């Protein structure tokens, strides 16, 4: 999971 | 927004759509190419091809279970492109590049047409 | 094999599937949650959720145009997860995390259940 | 395009  | 994003989600979705295709699960159309038949999901074909997008948004054709491609279309070129639609992988070879590019132009798959043009230009 | 791969293909496919959903094109099922209705594509739901995969591979349920979820399911949690299925983006907030995790457990969306568990553990 |  990432900060888009 | 303040959303988080799962990097592998789109690839995992496509991998699962290809598994459904392999097992012939919920396929809703047959594409006929020079008497070679290919089962697929209309939505995946529309998401990948300007031609299929135009076909399945037509009020009469959206309801067809069989689509016949132009007789000039090569079944192997179509098969390679159908595989690309469901995997992101293109089996481009010296022996098939001309058929693949011609099929991608007909199907309106602009990124495929682009890499074929570049690969042909490198060999000249 | 000796394939080439188009990096953005899977993301572009998912973006187009979400555009079809927005325009209600070729959606083939309604998911009913506490009298809130959500139109979607069965194949995308199956590709994202172990529950929908099990539902639409069942010989009788594969033919249903309406699926009713358990009354304990929260429509907002479902809406957030449906958006995630079609975009890879999860709108996870302090105010919705419990409903989102409960909905993801029911839908069998293991990666979502994982990030909810981790976000909850960080706040304790 | 890349070599996967
Ligand atoms: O090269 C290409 C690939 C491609 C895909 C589509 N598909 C869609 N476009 C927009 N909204 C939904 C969909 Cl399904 C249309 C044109 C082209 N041209
Ligand atoms: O967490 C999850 C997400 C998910 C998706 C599916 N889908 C499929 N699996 C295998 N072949 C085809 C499909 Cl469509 C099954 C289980 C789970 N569990
Ligand atoms: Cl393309
Ligand atoms: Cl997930």
């Amino acid at each position: 999971w990432v900060i888009p | 927004d303040s959303c988080i994003q799962f990097t592998r989600h789109a690839s995992d979705v496509l991998l699962n759509l290809n598994r459904l295709r392999s097992r012939d699960i919920l396929t809703d159309v047959v594409i006929v190419v020079s008497r070679e038949q290919f089962r697929a999901h209309k939505t995946v074909l529309m998401a990948c091809s300007g031609l299929f997008y135009s076909i399945f948004t037509d009020q009469l054709k959206c309801n067809l279970s069989v689509i016949n491609l132009d007789p000039e279309i090569n079944p192997e070129g179509f098969c390679i492109l159908l595989d690309f639609m469901y995997t992101s992988r293109l089996n481009l070879r010296e022996g098939n590049i001309m058929a693949v590019m011609a099929t991608a132009m007909y199907l309106q798959m602009e990124h495929v047409v682009d890499t074929c043009r570049k690969f042909i230009k490198a060999s000249e």
